[PDB]
């Protein structure tokens, strides 16, 4: 699909392995004002990736896309990175 | 603006045309004049009219081949409009006393009205090929009209309108049903209609109507009439099985069965008119009976639901609804839902999954009993329950694929998750070494039974259930908590339940725009769970950083298990 081309552009996914740790956001003791920020971080990326469209309706558009089998092969890659 | 608008006269009747066929309302007209009129004289009360017999008959005649035949509702209108139903005929009613029941002339005249009444108070259905331009018109009118009727039916001060129409049946439902002819049959049914149709009127989408219908059937002895024919289904009675079912299901319509105004009733039908009446219809939907309608079925599922319910506020005995409890019941209801779910019927598969949820949480009560045969019987019942795989995988699939299906079919698949694995797991737990291979394997056969709940589906139909937070109720709300406790506390570390549209509704549940109401005694334990639930994410985007690309959810259960 050409609306659910931005995931498939890769330009939205590699900023999500190196935006996440470089802000370092995190605090065990709350559970609410460290997932605000998570909250918050997502919505300015969706944004970026496509403005004028609802945070919940934006959410469900990802999943969707996901269930791809071109999306599930590049899914694929990101996971392989964390064994040695 | 000083002086006054011309245009402030409004609209005026012979010389105005109406809807209906002019010369229809004409002939009407001089047939609701000649049935009778009230008395000029002070006390006089209400002058029958000479030929009152054969133009009641004649009336009849309208509407069977006029209306009916021609696929008309102008007579229907005509009716409407002059009111009989409220102003002539329950004046004629009132005339045949309960010492004048032995009057030939009165109690024809009586049943003549009954004969009227019944299709005019008859529930209209929209959606039918029958009807045409014609129907549509008339259809709001007529609607509007029945409430009336039901309305000066239940409130008639003069006399017991109700209790009257039991009359008319009452001596053709004493002679057996061997020497009733098609004729006294025809009445017991017409009479019996006539209950259910005034029973059966709501506004299309007040409570003083349900209770007003509830306090009028106690006082006329509408109940006891009910108990009896309930109670003797075997005998003297068949085919009206799903008629009088039909009368008490649009009675304990939005009923709590708890703690109810028809106290009386509840316990009086359950030591009765349970097993005979609920036996019988159970084989009348198993022979394919010509009498039964496919609505009859899940309203069978629905009273059995509720009777269950109203049993436990009581239980007295739980050998009363011994005939529910049947295995008979059980391959009826699993062949029930996998039809449903085939013929994508929905009304029909949430009233069996309903009834099914009431059935389980009775063998649970019945475990705990103190009855020695109750608990035998519910143990050898929870014992096929456990082993069962075709009532497993049926009920799992149901919950795991659900798609705009409505909130009510959601309330009912939810209800018998929960509880299919809350029953279990009570079974899952209750020399040495022979004593405990059979008893230690059930903890094996549960943790496979549990693993069916873990996939994608399951989770995302009870995070949409727990959307409505802010209408859903203490019990309501324990469903959803008791299921993601479940998650958690399954060894699961809950990797289904990290998704972005998950950890948003959770968030603002507590602190965000709807607060949930920190008063509620629910809110305290969400709060808690919540907390712990998002103690575990943040922990685990520590752990791994694949879970921030992998927060899709689009994931299986062979990628999650990576995770953990």
């Amino acid at each position: 699909k050409l609306d659910d081309q931005r995931l498939l552009s890769e330009k939205g996914i590699p900023k999500l392995r190196k935006m996440a740790p470089r802000l370092k956001f995190k605090g065990k003791g709350h559970e609410f004002s460290d997932t605000a920020r998570l909250l918050s971080f997502y919505q300015e990326w969706l944004d970026d990736l496509f403005p004028k469209a609802t945070f919940l309706d934006a959410l469900a558009m990802v999943e969707k896309a996901g269930h791809k089998t071109t999306v599930r092969n590049a899914r694929l890659k990101w996971i392989d990175e964390l064994r040695p | 603006h000083h002086h006054s608008a011309g245009l402030e006269v409004l609209f005026q009747d012979g010389e105005v045309n109406d809807v209906v066929h002019p010369q229809v309302r004409a002939h009407i007209n001089s047939l609701v004049s000649a049935l009778g009129g009230i008395s000029i004289d002070d006390d006089g009360g209400y002058k029958l009219g000479d030929d009152a017999l054969e133009v009641l008959r004649d009336l009849k005649k309208w509407i069977r081949f006029y209306d009916e035949k021609t696929n008309r509702m102008d007579v229907a209108r005509c009716l409407a409009e002059a009111n009989i139903v409220s102003t002539d005929l329950l004046h004629i009613l009132a005339l045949w006393t309960p010492n004048e029941n032995s009057n030939k002339y009165k109690a024809r005249i009586a049943l003549a009205c009954f004969e009227l009444m019944v299709p005019l108070t008859w529930p209209i259905e929209k959606d039918r090929e029958t009807m045409t331009i014609n129907h549509h018109r008339h259809i709001p009118v007529l609607q509007l009209a029945q409430l009336g009727y039901k309305r000066a039916i239940i409130n008639y001060d003069a006399a017991p309108i109700l209790s009257t129409a039991v009359r008319v049946a009452l001596p053709a439902m004493a002679m057996p049903i061997g020497e009733r002819t098609a004729r006294d049959q025809g009445i017991i049914k017409l009479i019996l209609y006539f209950l259910r149709n005034i029973a059966m009127i709501t506004p299309p989408p007040s409570q003083i109507s349900r209770s007003a219908l509830i306090d009028a059937f106690s006082y006329q002895d509408i109940f006891l009439t009910l108990l009896t024919i309930a109670s003797n289904m075997g005998e003297d009675f068949r085919t009206e099985d799903v008629i009088v079912m039909e009368i008490i299901f649009h009675l304990v319509k939005r009923v709590d069965p708890k703690g109810q105004q028809l106290g009386s009733f509840v316990s009086d039908f359950l030591d009765s008119g349970f097993n005979p009446l609920f036996s019988h219809i159970r084989k009348s939907l198993e022979r394919e009976a010509p009498h039964v309608l496919h609505y009859h079925q899940s309203q069978f599922f629905y009273l059995v639901a509720w009777f269950l319910e109203a049993e436990r506020a009581r239980r007295s005995s739980f050998n009363l609804i011994a005939s529910v409890l049947t295995q008979e019941m059980f391959i009826a209801l699993n062949r029930a839902l996998d039809r449903a779910y085939g013929d994508k019927d929905w009304r029909l598969l949430t009233s069996a999954m309903r009834c099914f949820t009431q059935i389980l949480l009775t063998v649970q009560e019945m475990f705990d009993s103190g009855n020695d045969e109750d608990q035998e019987i519910a143990d050898n019942i929870l014992s096929r329950l456990f082993y069962e795989e075709s009532t497993h995988d049926a009920v799992a699939n149901i919950v795991r694929t659900y798609k705009d299906q409505g909130f009510e079919y959601l309330d009912a698949c939810t209800e018998l998750a929960h509880t299919f694995l809350r029953i279990l797991e009570a079974y899952s737990k209750q020399d040495e070494k022979m004593a405990e291979k059979t008893s230690q394997e059930r903890k094996f056969d549960f943790k496979r039974f549990a693993a069916r709940f873990t996939p994608q589906g399951v989770v995302d139909t009870f995070v949409t259930f727990t959307k409505y937070y802010r209408d859903l109720d203490d019990s309501q709300l324990k469903r959803a908590h008791r299921y993601f406790y479940r998650v958690a506390f399954k060894q699961e570390m809950s990797v289904m339940l990290f998704r972005l549209d998950i950890i948003h509704l959770f968030y603002n549940m507590i602190k965000g725009p709807e607060p949930l109401d920190k008063n509620s005694p629910m809110y305290k334990e969400w709060e808690e769970l919540v907390r712990q639930i998002l103690k575990r994410c943040i922990r685990k985007l520590e752990e791994r950083p694949a879970l921030f690309t992998e927060i899709l959810f689009s994931k299986i259960n062979s990628t999650a298990y990576y995770l953990e």
